[PDB]
């Protein structure tokens, strides 16, 4: 309706690849959208500017949003802790879907994941809060730099994050 | 299998 | 001397001990640690108390507080940092991680994200694929014969 | 001992010898091997290499295009899922009184790939003119190096048992002529393959190239619009797989007529119901293409059923079955210590740097 | 014999586990704290108390109910209101969501209101919703307007939780007081000479606006008839897709009343020269649902406004309020707001826990004796 | 006063089978043996009521006196006094806002949020505490749970 | 495919009201469906025969299957314990859906519910294993005996239950 | 609210 949109300018080793627009669902999930939008502007000191995409699996997703450790074990929410699973209204339609990663039930942090395939097995287990609005060609490009392991050959990073409307 | 966790990555 | 810290390092942590001490006894309890923000949402809090206990009484006194955080300095080594990491998987300190001890420590971290039958299956196999001698438990010789290559020790560092 | 969940089976320490598996005839006892492989039991490193090589030598002497005669039970992808293979043999029939035709992909994806090789190869020795095995796209090194079969072989046995499998996989036949009516491949067609004489005169015993007739046999897929061809053209590029081609309905409905074939039986693709019958060839009223998937609840995530396809007495029977329980393994077969230490290293440091927050 | 002693600082706490959450006040507000010297209610002082789950004295609670019941009495069946109005749908006892609609819709000190009914039942803070709205109606007699929903009767309030709510929080005297005050609630509302606002809908026995005026209110809603249908009638599932034309059909969903179609609505709007009919009664996902627009104007012939978000704590619906000014109909939308928990039917944790406690203990002992 | 040896003999045989180290005193492990006692919320609570001496372990004199409150030939006042003790953790004859919560989180678990469980624990006390002390007595407990027939279901055969 | 069909012969205070037959989706939920079937047959020595529907909430559902306590607190399965939540393939699409009742995650016994309307919020939380084949009229007739809290005015019992075909 | 549990009935 009056839903906040944010961006991600992807960088392979250092050189630009393009931006990805993200429509957040403040209408369906209020708290969870603000937890992404707050770290996308970087208005709390710590943000998505200068962040790594640790796990990237082809035909699955792009896990990122870990800055306190960059290996997958870290990250912290804007609520000064780790928040609760808001609700499981939105499902994993297919490609483009942006959902919250967790360490189990009610353990939501700063870590998220962008889907490249239909991931219905994660419904009711992960909180969906956004979809790619524009720049799906850029996501399909990030995809081919991964493996079965999740390991990134050429270190994929985010270096420019902000907000649109 | 195919999961997205933060710390203990499962099957 | 086998200790680590010097003058201004022990003096700075002495200012941090009186603030943590609610009752000012001189000994930090578990119910004194779990009052802090980023500690009630951490699975291994009770572990960094039972291992930080050179005597074993539930309370982490100032002698054990300086000696424990000493392995977390830039002046710590390899054979030392993985020794503390070995003592995580060992709750009773007998120097041998038994079959069901490994289960208990992992459930502390994993919980119900793995089913009961699942965790035991991978434990029974981790032991069969690493216990070279065949004692039914893992020592610090066998634990190092596995993890001593991924090098997690270069990150187990805090500041004075 | 300290063993908490006691009711769960403990994998037997004992690795089976040459006497326990084999006989004095040289015929392996499949039922003695089955029950052991089901308890997660391994074999003596040399007898594992003997089941492979003896069975590889039997596949070498077999030709490029096998001539299978009815009644047969056609299977698709088994994909490591061993505990789902035991169930397949129950819905389809015992290997003694039943003829089998597997379309490929026994390895990768599922964390029990080596067991699927050892049982099928043990069955290949005991029943060479009954049990038939073909070649799927995962029976190559590049897809086992990238996926989980290499890491399986290193961990369960040795990298030499892997090189035994890799040498055996090249001895695996590409296609099968089932009852002079069916062409059986893993993926499908090739534009470089017009007739059946184009499959017979091919250099197998090599690693599948990124292109070519051998690649297209194991890698090809039908168009997602197989039937509704607003955009014609026989062979287009396969965007989903990366390499190889796509085959439309008039590409199949001309290969059939040109070689007097009824239908093509393939696998390769994941099917929800366990199979899929495509547009009928309006010459016979029979589906021009049928895909068969034998891996149920593929990757323990898609809740797909698996089907087997038995052709007996001019009737094609498609029998569906569900997932059977299996033992857990962490990704890349890693041990708990390698999996849990990175979490300990931070959940102790995020505890100690947060104890220095008060002052 | 004084001598100041030394106390233990670790023993200076209370047992209460979740210290952060507020404990509802033990203080009951008096007439001196609720009412002014001119007899004006202090709504801002009331809001602040009720939001913390604080009760009033049983006596002053009755004063707010009877005083507002007396103002609703002197009002007509069909009210005469005009723009700028902010029309609201069902609230269903969701107090903390009624608090949010007053932000999105504006303060009652400068904004005109029209509630289409359903203040009670389903939500567990119904007595807080009556006590606040009635208080507003005492302070703004010609600004704030309240209608009658199908739940504003003793049939539905005795089946659902409202009677129990009053009995647990106040008493049955406040329930009876609320029941007479509910009888005094107006049925319809003519807004800006263009609109007709009711709870349910039309009636086969209501043809003109003169019918509603001559109708006898001040009673418990009947099982059959006009007053019942104003409060219970739902529009026929397919509105504009009606194959076999009929006017009113038996409402199979409700179990009483009738269903109304488009040739039944566009018929009423011409004999009365009205623009549209705004109703509530049916739960909407978007908080509203604009029905088939009459091609003679282009404006929806029906609207269905629903002001209760995340209905029954589980529907996950948005709620919508309805602002109207300068010939434009503004549909504002809002989500849920936190509200305290209550056990089903206002029961205490002992009546809720003992059946499970009785069992889990018996099965610990019958599975310790029967293992040999 | 005692009971009758027919039932006490049976209890004793079952007690000896439960005694792993044959000490008499049953620990946390000596109870969490049985598959129908490990995944049950109120094991720890029933252990602490049986333990009439506070040593943390149950013996024979206590194993008899505990299942005595549950025997077929019991009474209402006797059965509800046990029900009261499930919530009264520190045995002072008074249930607190913390004791009442702890016991309920043992039962409801994660099916209710902490704030939500606390709110209904606060509200039970407001409506049930007549003397105003912030805590609940046996008299204040029975004034609540006296009307219901809970005593008819707390029966076991020996 | 070869999915079993069970029958329930309903009885209001001894007097028959009607018969409700269910299709048990054993194809999608084999362990959960076998449970209901075997309890309807009573082959294991215990089951649904004689048990009551203790909680009927009109416009919502009809809960029953507590053959050990008849009040909601009891009930046991054929697997000894209380089995795990098999899967959540099937959703509470609408009226007629037969589903399991729990005491949170992985606590499935014998107790179940028959939806009289669509209950989407139970998706991912409760296991669906069946639907009403013939006899939705009887379930609607059962509704007329309920209340809001579920307590029945007259005692509705499963006078006879078994398997069809 | 509208839940189906076995022992502790919630809102
Ligand atoms: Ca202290
Ligand atoms: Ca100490
Ligand atoms: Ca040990
Ligand atoms: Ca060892
Ligand atoms: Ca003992
Ligand atoms: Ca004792
Ligand atoms: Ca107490
Ligand atoms: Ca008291
Ligand atoms: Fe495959
Ligand atoms: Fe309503
Ligand atoms: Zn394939
Ligand atoms: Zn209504």
């Amino acid at each position: 309706m009056v839903n906040p949109t944010v961006f991600f300018d992807i960088a392979v080793d250092g050189e630009p690849l393009g931006r990805v627009s993200f429509e957040l669902f403040a209408d369906k999930v209020p708290k969870t959208a603000e937890n992404f939008r707050a770290l996308s502007t970087g208005e709390k000191g710590f943000g998505y500017k200068g962040s790594c995409f640790h796990r990237i699996i082809p035909g699955f997703m792009c896990q990122g949003g870990d800055f306190t450790r960059h290996n997958g074990t870290g990250g912290k929410s804007i609520y000064g802790e780790k928040f609760e699973d808001e609700n499981f209204i939105l499902k994993h339609t297919g490609p483009g879907i942006l959902s919250m990663a967790n360490a189990g039930p009610n353990t939501n942090g700063s870590q998220f994941f962008i889907c490249t395939a239909k991931t219905e097995w994660l419904d009711g287990k992960h909180v969906v809060f956004g979809k790619v609005k524009e720049g799906m060609n850029i996501v399909e490009a990030m995809e081919r730099f991964g493996s079965r392991n999740g390991k990134t050959s050429k270190k994929i990073t985010i270096a420019d994050c902000g907000q649109l409307e | 299998x195919l999961l997205v966790t933060a710390g203990l990555v499962l099957a | 001397m086998c200790s680590h810290f010097d003058a201004d390092e022990i003096k700075r942590l002495g200012k941090r001990f009186k603030k943590l001490d609610l009752d000012n006894s001189g000994s930090l309890s578990v119910e004194e640690f779990m009052s802090l923000p980023e500690l009630q949402q951490n699975p291994l809090v009770q572990r960094v108390i039972d291992i930080f206990d050179t005597d074993g009484n539930g309370e982490v006194d100032f002698k054990e507080f300086i000696e424990g955080v000493s392995q977390f300095s830039v002046k710590g080594d390899k054979e030392q940092k993985l020794r503390f990491a070995f003592r995580i998987y060992d709750m009773d300190k007998d120097g041998y991680i038994s079959n069901g001890e490994l289960f208990q420590v992992l459930k502390m971290m994993v919980g119900n994200n793995l089913k009961d039958t699942q965790l035991q299956q991978i434990v029974d196999k981790t032991i069969i694929n690493a216990d070279k001698d065949g004692d039914g438990r893992i020592s610090f010789e066998e634990f190092c014969a596995v993890v001593g290559g991924l090098d997690i020790h270069k990150k187990m560092v805090v500041d004075v | 001992t300290d063993r908490v969940v006691k009711a769960v089976p403990f994998p037997p320490s004992h690795r089976l010898t040459a006497k326990e598996v084999f006989d004095n005839d040289g015929k392996p006892r499949v039922d003695i091997l089955k029950a052991h492989l089901m308890k997660e039991g391994r074999l003596e490193e040399s007898v594992a290499l003997r089941i492979i090589t003896e069975g590889a030598s039997i596949l070498r002497q077999e030709k490029n295009l096998l001539d299978i005669d009815a009644p047969v039970t056609v299977c698709g992808d088994i994909h490591g899922q061993f505990f789902d293979l035991m169930k397949l043999f129950e819905v389809g029939g015992s290997p003694a009184n039943t003829r089998y035709l597997f379309l490929g992909d026994y390895v990768d994806r599922g964390y029990f790939s080596i067991e699927c090789v050892l049982y099928l190869w043990a069955l290949k020795i005991l029943y060479p003119k009954t049990l038939f095995l073909l070649r799927g796209n995962h029976e190559c090194r590049h897809l086992t190096e990238y996926f989980t079969f290499k890491q399986e072989c290193k961990i369960k046995y040795s990298e030499r048992v892997y090189d035994a499998c890799m040498d055996a996989f090249d001895c695996l036949p590409l296609a099968a002529l089932m009852n002079q009516q069916f062409l059986c491949v893993h993926g499908g067609l090739s534009p470089e393959i017009n007739t059946l004489d184009d499959i017979r005169k091919l250099d197998r015993f090599k690693e599948p190239p990124a292109y070519g007739p051998m690649c297209d046999i194991l890698w090809s897929d039908p168009l997602e619009d197989f039937g509704n061809e607003k955009t014609q053209e026989h062979f287009t590029h396969n965007t989903v797989r990366g390499c190889s081609y796509f085959y439309s309905y008039p590409a199949v409905c001309e290969f059939l007529q040109h070689n007097n074939l009824l239908s093509i039986l393939r696998a390769h693709e994941a099917q929800d119901a366990g199979y899929r019958m495509y547009r009928k060839s309006q010459t016979t009223g029979f589906p021009s293409l049928i895909t068969i998937f034998s891996a149920p609840n593929y990757l323990d995530v898609y809740n797909n059923k698996a089907a087997v396809l038995k052709y007996e007495n001019n009737v094609m029977n498609i029998r569906q079955f569900n997932c059977s329980p299996h033992p857990y393994w962490l990704p890349n077969f890693m041990d708990v210590f390698t999996w849990s230490l990175p979490f300990v290293g931070e959940k102790v440091t995020e505890m100690l740097v947060n104890v220095l927050n008060i002052c």
